[PDB]
């Protein structure tokens, strides 16, 4: 049982087609709005709904 | 049991630090009689066949070779230091300071992750690789 | 006719002490945030359940009071080093909206 | 190899 | 060669050798310097300690030693632990202390008695499970053969 080696990518130098295939469909872009948001002046939710 | 080979010489040691500079090199300068030198063998049993491919942890007796504890003031009953190309990494554990362990780590996965980011500080070259672990405090509750 | 006497029953009382325990000990690397949660989830079962009989039990409020100081006395190890000299509850108390920790505690902390 | 130094572990344990 | 060599630096005074209760371990006079004269008075002064320490050594020792003999009894160390499988250890032959492979390669019937006692247990329920009213059973010969009756 190896443990793979404390080594990450070189450089990025490819995308759209060839690699934004994989960013969509697998690591699909998510909302990235509406549920990163607070709103620190307001309350949306309730106190403790959690 | 020990599997790990201790370098019972000194300069054999010095040398052996000098012998592989592509991985991370542990030495246990604990002396084998002690039972918390022998929870650290223990412990690096545990990591023996898994850090292997990225390190060469090798045991020390301090009674064997003086000069490690003399000269770097290994005073600790079983002290864990690392040393990378002729350079001793300094783990950010921030118990004041970073050239030893001077704890009988019983979990394997925390040095695990312990030699895996002081592998990555090495090959990023910082002296004082930031531990992730908040050894600062006995991490008990 | 008569006067029913509730308390929580001290299963109730040991329950709470062990999950307390529990959740301070395997807080470990999660964040403050988490921790203060899940305190804030376990302290809103235990009142929501004994309603009236956590009143009764001054033995539960004396165990509420000292898990809400060690929790407090966590997230401070967490945040400071050493030991803060009274930090104030803003840090801990003020909602998350706010940016604070959002704890619930039935202690009796004077602003 | 390790069983001389086992050994002498031992005898002083 | 000293450790200079590995071009390395800092960041008997161990911490095992020393303690709390009497300080560090060790004699703080060098065993090198010693001499005939050194040998008498070494002598005299522990003829005078002995004698100094037989006041109730007889005593001492006689109940030293019986109680060593009953923490025999119930303090066996590790090696005598495996002492006596260690000592007929040595009968195997060298070919059976090298044919050890590598780790990484009449009579009492039990569940006689118990099945015999279920299978009785179920007869007896099902003569009383015989005198039921209405219970019910839908076949599981007709229930998946009109399964497929409504399917797409």
């Amino acid at each position: 049982k190896p443990l793979p080696a404390p080594l990450d990518g070189q450089r990025k130098k490819r995308g759209g087609r060839r690699y934004r295939k994989m960013k969509e469909r697998l690591g699909l872009t998510e909302i990235r709005k509406q549920a990163n948001r607070m709103s620190f002046g307001e309350i949306e939710e309730d106190a403790y709904q959690e | 049991s020990y599997m790990l080979p201790h370098l019972h010489n000194g300069w054999q040691v010095d040398q052996a630090i000098l012998s592989e500079e592509d991985r991370v090199v542990v030495i246990r300068f604990g002396h084998d009689w002690d039972p918390t030198c022998m929870k650290m063998d223990e412990v690096l049993y545990s990591i023996a066949e898994k850090v292997k491919n990225f390190a060469v942890i090798y045991l020390v007796d301090i009674t064997e070779v003086p000069d490690f504890n003399k000269m770097y003031e290994l005073y600790d009953p079983c002290t864990v230091m690392f040393f990378f190309r002729n350079k001793h990494i300094m783990i950010d554990l921030g118990t004041g300071n970073n050239n030893k362990i001077n704890w009988a780590m019983e979990d394997k996965q925390e040095m695990v992750d312990i030699i895996e980011t002081v592998y990555r500080g090495a090959r990023k070259g910082r002296g004082l690789v930031v531990s992730p672990k908040d050894y600062s405090t006995k991490y008990r509750y | 006719t008569a006067q029913c006497f509730l308390r929580v029953d001290d299963e109730s009382m040991q329950r709470f002490h062990n999950r307390v325990r529990q959740i301070l000990m395997a807080s470990g690397s999660t964040t403050f945030t988490k921790i203060v949660n899940k305190w804030n989830t376990a302290l809103i079962g235990l009142m929501t359940y004994f309603r009236e009989a956590v009143v009764n039990t001054q033995e539960l409020l004396d165990l509420l009071v000292k898990c809400e100081n060690k929790i407090q006395t966590r997230i401070k190890i967490g945040l400071n080093s050493k030991m803060p000299s009274r930090f104030p509850p803003v840090v801990f108390y003020t909602p998350k909206e706010l940016g604070g920790l959002g704890m619930l505690s039935m202690g009796h902390v004077l602003i | 190899d390790i069983e001389s130094s086992l050994k002498q572990l031992a005898e002083r344990r | 060669v000293p450790g200079l060599g590995r071009g390395a630096t800092g960041f008997d005074l161990n911490d095992t050798n020393y303690d709390e209760f009497n300080g560090y371990a060790g004699s703080l006079f060098s065993s090198g310097p010693y001499e005939k004269d050194d040998e008498e008075a070494d002598a005299i002064y522990a003829a005078l300690d002995k004698r100094m320490d037989e006041r109730r050594k007889e005593r001492r020792e006689q109940r030293e030693k019986e109680e060593i003999e009953k923490y025999r009894m119930e303090r066996p160390k590790i090696q005598q632990q495996f002492s006596d499988l260690k000592r007929k250890l040595a009968e195997v032959t060298e070919e059976e202390w090298l044919s050890i492979p590598e780790v990484g390669d009449g009579e009492l019937d039990m569940r006689k008695i118990g099945q015999a006692r279920n299978t009785l247990m179920d007869m007896r329920l099902s003569q009383v499970s015989d005198s039921v009213s209405g219970q019910t059973v839908v076949d599981p010969k007709g229930y998946l053969t009109d399964l497929n009756s409504m399917i797409p």
